[PDB]
RNA sequence: GCCGUCGCUGGCAGUCGGCAGAGCGAGAAAGAGAGUGGCGCGGACGCUACGCCGCGACGAGUAGGAGGGCCGCUGCGGUG
RNA sequence: GGGCCCGGGGGGCCACGCGUCCCCCGCGAGCGCACGGGGUCGGCGGCGAUGUCGGCUACCCACCCGACCCGUCUUGAAAC
RNA sequence: GUUACAGCCCCGCCCCGGCAGCAGCAGCUCGCCGAAUCCCGGGGCCGAGGGAGCGAGACCCGUGCGCCGCGCUCUCCCCC
């Protein structure tokens, strides 16, 4: 057992400066710091995970405290390996600086 | 982008590709073989 | 009638022909191939006999009915759809699962069902996998290759052999093992054993599981 | 040829109809002979009459 | 007429 | 059988203009080609002012 | 004109339109360095304006071409005659320059002519550019490289992946 | 114009031809050919500064 | 993609059914013409025409104008 | 080069009935696949009665971006 | 000082002296292009519309894959 899924920071929001499109989020991958290195994330699957006060169901197991928002990755953004990610709910933006996980799958290698 | 809707405008269209298809695939043929007889020549 | 006659053009690329339209006129001999122009069922009953309507009227009709629909073009069903495979994988191939319960776990490639689902094994001593389905899309195939190309997998294992069986509740229905399985599992296990076996330390890489760990980079690393 | 086949639109009783057939081409400037896309691209490429 |  | 036809005399609008210079260059002239009788425009400002 | 990228040398050849007068007008060539061939005729028709009574109404361009440089491997020495408008004044300079294209030599008489005196391409004209030998050169800085045995170490090397790593253990090294 | 309208029209019917009679812009300048007779074109440069006050 | 406005002063009375026969979007005027001689009993919805349907373009707004409100308030004739 | 790429002595053609006169020298049938007038699956999996499922909006709270108090006269108002 | 114990530039004759190659996988020595241009792949967003008919026909009452565009096969006979 170990970890299967590569570090990400939500950095920010997709904005110009001083608009903001909450619809987009910019991603952070740890070791990925040039645009050419981003093609491998492209299209993989992205989770914000947290957890809460009351219980919910989780898939394959028992009720606990955990929660997701499931994203992908949709784009490069930028020179410096920033990725732009889209999930089924905007980001809170008390994630911003925390940790995204960025899955292996869908695999296209 | 969509063959069978330009077919539609202009048929002879297939005319053309079907050709530069033909044509092109019979021009790399010669190009490697002249490689390959080359790289003979220069074993010899 | 006669019988049917493999097509005469071969494909050049996806639709187009490699021959025009009087070059195959000739193929096809054309030049010689000149053309010019129930309901009711009567039963006897115990009147003499009566016309039985086959299909009846309705007995009832709904207040309102939602139209036709339009005809569309290329919306197959998913039985008639075309399968695709990564060329990467090759039957051998070493596999690393990323998701289920079976996750990070390393497998062998043995071939793609019809579904396109892909079928692999363990083998099941190896790391207690057994003859399962897995999806492409959710596997990273790695460089390493095992020749398997000697052995006989049996052909009932099919798409509708690895099907999920409903089990009912009205407490709790567990799952069983049928006997067949475990008999499929050492015929197929038997004969890819050995063959792991005959490359060093990948019996041992076999049974050992895939992660990330620190500074380690998918996109920089070769699987 | 790509501006025509790609984003040429024709004016057909002042609204705008994509060239998606050769009959939107023929019924307005068949007078002239110019009937398919292939015509349309010949007179506007070389200038015609 | 030819075709036929 | 239009565009069959257009093709060709395409080629030969493109082939006759290399060959009206290659001979010009052979004698040591200059072949001047004729001005453009086709142009494209593109509106590249707004509407404002 | 913008001396955008590495500029190009045109050969461009232009006369007066023919008229009764004169049926054969004469032909005019002169060098031109401009980013591209449109570029270049336009300078044409500023050039000959300003040496003849002609200009692109009652003129034609008979041909532009690129000219392309001859020995592209050898290293040559070029001086340039250029003029140029400061802020009060025009002046005319004479500049040399070592490179293995004439075109290159050119491109570097414009970073230089607005690194030294912020004169915008626009206020430069080129008046004449030569291939000159190492003995007539005149410029302290391109003579010094004249010698065959020239030998010169690089010191203090300035590390330029100043990002990769970002963050880093050992201190980087400017000798080597 | 419309006498030599009147005259071409006029004309050009009882020959059974076709004749322009619309005017026209003046169109772009067609390809042509320009001898050098074995001259090379002069060479000309920008003349130096002179301050002539 | 959706909403509305404007334009086409666009289309639909043809739901013409076993007293039946389903079409008139197509490059290029005018007839799915009329004749005279040489087994089952069946076939969705529609059309408040002030209705319903299609196609294309368009949409800033003070002062000010106009339209539409199955917006809201009180009372009167009818109606429910 | 142009002349359906004029006339004579290995590879593609949106040539392919005929009696002719002669310039010149009006309906074949079927079957099928589709880059074809706008999406479908004739493809699947997990979870569920006391702690869980769904509930835009609304109640409270937090955070990121935005954000000056209206009416008015006024060329100009967040206006000291 | 002038090819020697290195080389460089130039010019005449050597088929533009001869051979590769050719805007070069010496994956960057310098361009512009595609009727002189085709093939394959990857990521993202989206699915608006809902009676398009086909053929049998007044000897038939079928069937909901139908237009236009592109193909295949059979109604011939042989071979691998
Ligand atoms: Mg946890
Ligand atoms: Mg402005
Ligand atoms: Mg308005
Ligand atoms: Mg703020
Ligand atoms: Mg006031
Ligand atoms: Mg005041
Ligand atoms: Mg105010
Ligand atoms: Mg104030």
């Amino acid at each position: 057992s170990g970890r299967l899924w590569c570090k990400a920071i939500f950095a920010g929001y997709k904005r110009g400066l001083r608009n903001q499109r909450e619809h987009t989020a910019l991603l952070k991958i740890e070791g990925v710091y040039a645009r050419d290195e981003t093609e491998f994330y492209l299209g993989k699957r992205c989770a914000y995970v947290y957890k809460a006060k009351n219980n919910t169901v989780t898939p394959g197991g028992k009720p606990n405290k955990t929660r997701v928002i499931w994203g992908k990755v949709t784009r490069a953004h930028g020179n410096s390996g920033m990725v732009r990610a889209k999930f089924r709910s905007n980001l809170p933006a008390k994630a911003i600086g925390h940790r995204i996980r960025v899955m292996l799958y869908p695999s296209r290698i | 982008k969509n063959l069978r809707i330009m077919l539609k405008l202009n048929p002879y269209a297939k005319t053309m590709r079907r050709n530069t298809i033909l044509r092109q695939a019979r021009n790399h043929k010669l190009r490697v073989e002249r490689a390959a007889a080359a790289l003979a020549a220069k074993s010899d | 009638k006669g019988k049917p006659h493999c097509s005469r053009n071969p494909v050049l690329v996806r639709g187009i022909g490699r021959y025009s339209r009087s070059a195959m006129y000739s193929r096809k001999a054309l030049y010689k191939r000149k053309y010019a122009a129930l309901a009711t069922v009567t039963k006897p009953v115990g009147g003499g006999t009566r016309v039985v309507k086959l299909r009846k009227m309705p007995r009832y009709y709904p207040t309102e009915d939602v139209p036709r629909k339009l005809l569309s073009h290329g919306k197959k069903p998913f039985s008639q759809h075309v399968r695709k495979l990564r060329a990467s994988i090759t039957p051998g191939t070493i596999l690393i699962i990323l998701t289920g319960r079976h996750r990070g776990k390393r497998v062998v490639f043995l071939k793609q069902l019809s579904s396109g689902l892909l079928l692999v094994t363990g083998p099941l001593s190896l790391n207690r996998v057994p003859l399962r389905r897995t999806h492409q899309k959710f596997v990273i195939a790695t460089s390493t290759k095992i020749d398997i190309s000697g052995v006989k997998i049996p052909k009932h294992l099919t798409d509708a052999y690895f099907k999920k069986k409903k089990l009912r509740k009205p407490e709790k229905e567990k799952y069983e093992i049928t006997e067949q399985r475990k008999v499929d599992q050492k015929a197929v296990d038997s004969q890819i054993l050995p063959k792991i076996k005959a490359v060093p330390q990948l019996q041992g890489y076999l049974r050992s599981v895939f992660a990330l760990t620190n500074g380690v980079y998918p996109h920089k690393l070769v699987f | 040829n790509e501006l025509i086949y790609k984003r040429g639109y024709g004016k057909i009783n002042k609204k705008r109809i994509a060239l998606t057939d050769n009959t939107l081409i023929a019924r307005s400037l068949g007078k002239y002979n110019i009937i398919c896309m292939e015509d349309l691209i010949h007179e506007i490429y070389t200038v015609g009459k | 007429r030819g075709l036929r | 059988e239009k565009a069959k036809h257009y093709h060709k005399e395409y080629r030969q609008m493109y082939r006759t203009e290399i060959r009206m210079a290659r001979m010009a260059r052979k004698a040591g002239n200059f072949y001047v080609p004729a001005e453009p009788k086709l142009a494209f425009v593109i509106r590249i400002r707004g509407i404002n002012g | 004109m913008k001396a955008s990228g590495t500029l190009r040398e045109y050969k461009v050849v232009g006369r007066c339109l023919p008229t009764p007068k004169c049926r054969t007008p004469p032909l005019y060539r002169m060098r031109i360095f401009a980013p591209n061939h449109v570029v270049a005729k336009s300078r044409f028709w500023y050039f000959v304006s300003q040496l003849k009574k002609m200009k692109k109404s009652s003129g034609e361009i008979v041909y532009c071409g690129q000219v392309f440089e001859k020995s592209p491997l050898r290293v040559k020495n070029f001086g340039i005659w250029l003029r140029y408008d400061s802020r009060s004044g025009t002046h005319n300079m004479y500049r040399e320059y070592r490179d293995l294209t004439t075109a290159g030599a050119v491109t570097q008489c414009y970073r230089d002519m607005g690194a030294r005196h912020r004169a915008r391409a626009h206020s430069i004209q080129i008046m004449k550019v030569e291939e000159i030998a190492a003995s007539k050169c005149r410029r302290p800085a391109v003579k010094q490289f004249h010698d065959s045995k020239i030998k010169f170490p690089l010191p203090h090397r300035v590390l330029r992946r100043q990002h990769k790593p970002r963050f880093t253990t050992k201190r980087p090294n400017t000798f080597f | 114009r419309v006498k030599e309208n009147d005259q071409k029209k006029k004309e050009a019917k009882e020959k059974g031809t076709w004749v322009q009679l619309k005017r026209q812009p003046a169109p772009p300048r067609e390809a042509h050919f320009v001898r050098t007779n074995g001259k090379e074109p002069e060479l000309l440069e920008p003349i130096p500064y002179e301050f002539m006050a």
